[PDB]
């Protein structure tokens, strides 16, 4: 169940070599930090759940 | 540490940019009518030969 | 304005380096009643460029600044829109005015628009401020024919920080 | 806008490229008095793909 990754295809939205406008760049950075905070919390919660469920 | 691409067409734009494929500098002569399923941009790629930029 | 506000929120402070910019013939003091340090004054960090006398020709000048430090530079200039075309002929003289700003990755054209507006702070004329973030070694060029508010000093970021808005 | 700028690549003059995405049947008109860089050929998209940026 867990090992399978996604099939959604993600594009580049930021040019690392040349900077994007600074307003939409800050919006993109804030959205990416919020998304990775959500995914980090989900990862920690999922690891704790499956470890506890394996022991039980 | 190297881009894996097996069975997908690959264009490596050394010294060329994506926006240069439309306008055609001397550095982008090979990729005027390019076709790929995976396009790679480099840091050394320059879009223009005469000084200038692309709006949007 | 919002991108510059975000930059100044994580600025950590601003460091000022003297942009030399010597002017010949024309006045460079500027005077308005709305903006008062004491009596009549203008912005401390910007210089108003007028003709030597009223209804006189404004010579075309090109001024260039070179960046020498290892950090990006913040360059802020201004474009003055007169409250009337008669006021623009009084301040800068007759003829069309054009300001061209040049850089390695920045280029933009400004034309002042004389016209009547509403009265805010007792002045009908209005002023835009435009900004660029110069690269650790990029040369900015200010070729202007008039209606230009030149920066006295550049701005350099200091560190990191945060910016909050509150009323307590 | 004729005006003096900094020297990049030995040229003081500069050029701006603007783009539009014409519709499967739309007529574009270029009425110019000068300072125009006309396109020799149009550009048409081929399919789908992905674009990456790397230095390897
Ligand atoms: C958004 O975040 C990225 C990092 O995720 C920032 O990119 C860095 O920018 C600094 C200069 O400010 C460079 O020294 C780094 O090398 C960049 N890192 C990467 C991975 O590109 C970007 O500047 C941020 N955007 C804004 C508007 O703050
Ligand atoms: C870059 O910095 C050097 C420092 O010596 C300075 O002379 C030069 O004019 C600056 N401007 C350029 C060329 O971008
Ligand atoms: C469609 O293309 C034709 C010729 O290629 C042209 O004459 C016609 O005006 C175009 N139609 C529209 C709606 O632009």
């Amino acid at each position: 169940r867990l090992i399978e990754k996604t099939n959604q295809q993600f594009e580049l939205i930021d040019n690392e070599f040349t900077e994007v406008e600074k307003q939409i760049g800050n919006v993109i950075n804030w959205t990416r930090d919020s998304i990775t905070e959500v995914w980090s919390y989900n990862a920690e919660l999922l690891v704790a759940m499956e470890n506890q469920h394996t022991i039980d | 540490p190297r881009i894996c691409s097996k069975g997908k067409r690959t264009v490596d734009l050394g010294q060329c940019g994506l926006l240069g494929t439309i306008t055609g500098p001397p550095q982008c002569d090979q990729f005027l009518e390019f076709s790929a399923d995976l396009i790679i941009e480099r840091r050394e790629g320059s879009d223009v030969c005469y000084p200038g930029k692309f709006v949007n | 304005e919002e991108a510059l506000r975000q930059i100044l929120r994580e600025s950590g402070g601003i460091d000022k380096e003297a942009m030399g910019f010597t002017y010949s013939g024309i006045r460079t003091n500027g005077a308005t009643s709305s903006c008062r340090r004491s009596g009549s004054s203008f912005y401390a960090e910007m210089k108003w460029l007028l003709s030597n006398t009223d209804n006189a020709a404004f010579p075309q000048m090109t001024k260039s600044y070179k960046n020498t430090r290892k950090n990006p530079a913040l360059i802020v200039w201004g474009i003055h829109h007169s409250g009337s075309t008669a006021e623009q002929t009084k301040l800068y003289g007759s003829g069309n005015k054009l300001v061209t700003v040049g850089s390695s990755n920045y280029q933009q054209s400004f034309v002042p628009s004389p016209g009547a507006r509403t009265q805010v702070n007792g002045q009908s004329g209005r002023i835009d401020f435009h900004w660029l973030m110069l690269n650790p070694n990029d040369t900015v060029t200010f070729s202007f024919n008039g209606a230009f508010i030149a920066p006295d000093r550049a701005s350099f970021l200091r560190g990191k920080s945060m910016g909050i808005q509150s009323g307590v």
